[PDB]
RNA sequence: CGGGAAACCAAAGUCUUUGGGUUCCGGGGGGAGUAUGGUUGCAAAGCUGAAACUUAAAGGAAUUGACGGAAGGGCACCACC
């Protein structure tokens, strides 16, 4: 959204979904997303570091939001052969 | 039965990214169809296809993104006169700034800005955004 | 594995899941579980992936941490079969707590007195818990959820396939959980064993 | 019947026995002494039909849990109660008796176990 | 002025964040799209400085038993005069409540409006960046964006929240049963929201995007109550 | 560049820049369309005798005209 | 999902983001399937089909009462027994 001289203009750039590539807009507040811990490796030991997820209202209603967390999880891990 | 094979496969597109979709199989494809696929492709509203090779008249499989809002057919291919080029894309596109109409020139298949610039004119194909 | 290693299987567990039959799973598929399905037996009934149904359990577990104020996770169970066993998930991670008649109004309506504004909302029947799971997607909050092979994935994501036609296959999921979340960011080390015994999850119920 | 005691009333015993059973007895003469004590009351009537119904509760209470009353005392007595466990009922006895294919369930699932084969016949719906 | 301010005490976490100065913009409850149960959140981070009209007032009736009984519907509209607006209906006893309920009611109701260039993107957004419509009931309503100097091409009562909005120039055309204002002004209202959810090309690209107020302020928005 | 943009754009800038209706930048089509009344009610006479005093009123001037 | 004013509708979906093929009928309500000419019919009648004039609602859907010699309903010696 720039303006004449390269400036950024209107007022906010809107998270998109993690599975379909659509806006989440804006009052849409059936839709939520998932934030998945880190882990220090080895295993245990919560390490922050969120590995993170959006999904949309519509995935979520068309009764989705939980395989596409999986396409997420395992092609970035954790998670294998899902 | 069946008068065109574009406006198939256009629409089962758009219900593919209406649903949700991120792949679809076409059929029956054609050149015009590649051709229009193509357009689409190198403007981004669509990733990458395939044909497979049925030994018939063709299946294609699109892998779509989801920059598509919609993907319309145009019939019949009315002629267009270089200044009814003007009038379409006002008629059928979201801003003056984006999205293209297709149609079919005597010099290729083509996005009307591609048009613009040959500066060649034709028979209209169809559109997207 | 992914997460290194000792976090894959372990017999133990595989022979604490297969004991409680979980995987036993239910004659109805549904089309949005049929990944879960290992086999079919003959004489009706399907075989879920324990594997599967491990590692999604792990990955549960994993969403529970993370979250911040543990206390804003809730554990819910309208279904007698998982009443106590939320309230001990409840007792040993923070985790507060739904059981019973869910009431609605709950997550919409602040003026309520179960009023609560969780971070993540577990639940063991998605039928059964259908008002939670309803009232959670008027308000943008995630869903780890108990399912069978023929439960409602519309509005959870993360599914742990179960059984919870019952038993202790409810009691084992849930008691694997808090073992799970305790190990992660928690404070038993070692992933290794219990000094607790499943049990304890586990539905009471009647006497004479 | 013609005397169905309202909710100002009923309420008002739930009330008191909430945080007051172990105060409270089996006889009206004495909660109506002691109501006096334990509550603000505007009339002699009330406070008697409000005695009165709440031992009508304590007397029931005091041979079977009622439906919406909970007291420290009651939830004590529930406790311990809820603890039982035998010999312990499975055993199950040597050896399970499987229906098979639960038996090619254990068989094709890498896993030892006890035995015993029963399981043949299809199958009507309905 | 000088009135005494009341007490607002918040029942939402967003609202602590909110009257803690922790959050600052609707901006961020819209990227979030968390929802907003508290009117005052909208009234201390927007609403400052945004007027609200009333579009009707018309009155309706149901049957007693012994016969009849007959209610005032307010029709309220709320916005700054840039990128934010709100649309309220109420019914109620007595004008005044109607009327204050339906601004509560605006005001949860506030919704982004994008608004774009007709083309040549100097000087900042004079329009829409697509053509979006809506439709209620069978009324519907679609703006078309404009040139310079075009302006709002509406009906009046449409043009009055488009302006509310902050939309300069914009292009319309209604169609289904205009005369029942209730419908068209919905209808409308849904078209205007409908800008964020267009996506075009500037927005093909994501996003580490955020963490969520609420989570960062967790601690912050549980307090020390109970 | 378009022989009929260029030839007729530029002859309305300058037309209107004559009259001070518009400036330079403007003097670009881009802000004629983002341009207002005022400009124009500006420049007429009556005005004008009330701005360097001789008239002390838009009335004045108009029966001084 | 999505459609529709709703009742409803997996088609009445893919319709303002309005464009797969083709065919037919309607443009407020009454006058009227009437007059009149043509046509078909043994006959009874059928097809095609106006106007003058008349009139500001005709109509649809949902919502709610009122009311019923509709169904389960009750309640009272201002009801019966």
């Amino acid at each position: 959204m720039q303006s004449n001289a390269g400036e950024f203009v209107d007022l906010y750039v809107p998270r998109k979904c993690s599975a379909s590539n659509r806006i989440i807009g804006a009052k849409d507040h059936a839709s939520i997303p998932m934030n998945v811990a880190e882990v220090d490796k080895v295993t245990g030991r919560f390490n922050g570091q969120s590995k993170t997820y959006a999904i949309c209202g519509a995935i979520r209603r068309m009764g989705e939001s939980d395989d596409s967390i999986l396409r997420l999880a395992k092609s970035h891990g954790i998670v294998s052969q899902n | 039965v069946r008068m065109n094979v574009l406006a198939d496969a256009l629409k089962s597109i758009n219900n593919a990214e209406k649903r949700g979709k991120r792949q679809v199989l076409i059929r029956p494809c054609s050149k015009v169809i590649v051709r229009f696929l193509t357009v689409m492709m190198k403007h981004g509203y669509i990733g990458e296809f395939e044909i497979i090779d049925d030994h018939r008249a063709g299946k294609i499989v699109v892998n779509l993104t989801g920059r598509l809002n919609k993907c319309g057919v145009i019939s019949p291919r009315f002629d267009v006169q270089l200044k009814d080029l003007e009038k379409w894309q006002n008629n059928l596109l979201p801003s003056r700034q984006f999205g293209f109409i297709v149609l079919t020139t005597s010099a290729g298949i083509m996005d009307h800005e591609e048009a613009r610039r040959k500066h060649t004119g034709g028979k209209i194909l169809g559109f997207f955004f | 594995s992914g997460a290194l290693d000792v976090l894959q299987m372990k017999e133990e567990d595989v022979l604490k899941f297969l004991a409680a039959g979980t995987h036993l799973g239910g004659t109805n598929l549904d089309f949005q579980m049929e990944q879960y399905i290992y086999k079919r037996k003959s004489d009706g009934i399907y075989i879920i992936n324990l594997k599967r149904t491990w590692e999604k359990l792990l990955l549960a577990a994993r969403a529970i941490v993370a979250i911040e104020n543990p206390a804003d996770v809730s554990v819910i169970s309208s279904r007698n079969t998982g009443q106590r066993a939320v309230l001990k998930f409840a007792a040993a991670t923070g985790a507060t707590p739904i059981a019973g008649r869910f009431t609605p109004g709950t997550f919409t309506n602040q003026i309520q007195a179960a009023f609560r504004e969780p971070r993540l909302l577990v639940v063991t029947d998605p039928r059964a818990d259908h008002q939670p799971l309803t009232e959670a997607s008027y308000v943008n909050l995630p869903t780890i959820a108990l399912c069978n092979t023929d439960s409602p994935l519309r509005y959870v994501d993360i599914a742990i396939p179960c059984n919870n036609k019952g038993a202790h296959s409810v009691g084992l999921m849930w008691w694997m959980l808090a073992r799970e979340v305790l190990r992660m960011r928690g404070t038993i080390s070692r992933e290794h064993p219990w000094e607790v015994m499943p049990d304890l999850y586990f539905y009471r119920d009647p006497e004479e | 019947m013609g005397r169905v005691r309202t909710k100002t009333v009923k309420k008002a015993a739930r009330v008191i026995i909430e945080k007051y059973y172990t105060r409270l007895g089996n006889d009206f003469h004495t909660n109506k002494r002691v109501c006096e004590e334990i509550a603000i009351i505007p009339s002699k009537k009330l406070r008697n039909k409000i005695a009165g119904y709440v031992t009508h509760l304590m007397k029931r209470i005091q041979r079977g849990p009622v439906r919406g009353i909970s007291i420290k005392l009651q939830e004590e007595e529930r406790e311990r109660r809820d603890n039982y466990v035998p010999e312990v009922s499975a055993l199950d006895q040597e050896i399970i008796e499987v229906d098979p294919d639960t038996k090619e369930m254990l068989k094709l699932l890498d896993f030892g176990s006890l035995s015993n084969l029963q399981v043949t016949q299809p199958t009507v719906g309905m | 002025g000088k009135a005494g301010d009341k007490e607002w005490l918040p029942v939402t976490k967003l609202g602590r964040l909110v009257k803690d100065m922790k959050i600052k913009s609707l901006e961020e409850i819209y990227l979030f799209s968390l929802p907003i149960k508290e009117s005052e959140i909208i009234d201390f981070f927007l609403g400052a400085a945004l007027k609200d009209k009333v579009l009707k007032i018309m009155p309706v009736q149901k049957q007693t038993q012994a016969g009849q009984r007959t209610r005032f519907k307010a029709f309220v509209a709320i916005g700054d005069y840039n990128g934010h607006v709100g649309l309220g209906m109420k019914c109620s006893k007595e004008v005044a409540t109607a009327i204050r309920g339906a601004i509560i009611l605006a005001k949860l109701s506030i919704v982004p409006v994008r608004r774009g260039y007709w083309g040549n993107k100097i000087g900042k957004p004079h329009t829409v960046r697509c053509k979006v419509t809506g439709r209620c009931g069978s009324v519907l309503v679609r703006l078309i964006p404009a040139p310079r100097g075009t302006g709002i091409i509406s009906a009046p009562v449409p043009k009055k929240l488009l302006l509310m909005a902050g939309i300069d120039d914009c292009y319309t055309s209604a169609g289904g049963c205009t005369a029942t204002l209730g419908n068209f002004a919905k209808a409308t209202f849904d078209a205007i929201s409908k800008t964020y959810s267009y996506l075009t090309p500037d927005l093909w690209k994501e996003t580490v995007f955020t963490k969520s107020p609420y989570q960062e302020f967790t601690d912050h928005l549980v307090k020390t109550h109970t | 560049k378009d022989p009929r943009r260029l030839f007729e754009g530029n002859a309305l800038l300058r037309r209107l820049v004559r009259i001070g209706v518009l400036d330079e930048g403007k003097m670009k089509l881009d802000y004629i369309l983002g341009l207002k009344i005022e400009d124009f009610l500006e420049r007429r006479l009556q005005t004008q005798v009330f701005k360097l005093g001789l008239a002390k009123s838009i009335h004045h001037a108009r029966v001084l005209i």
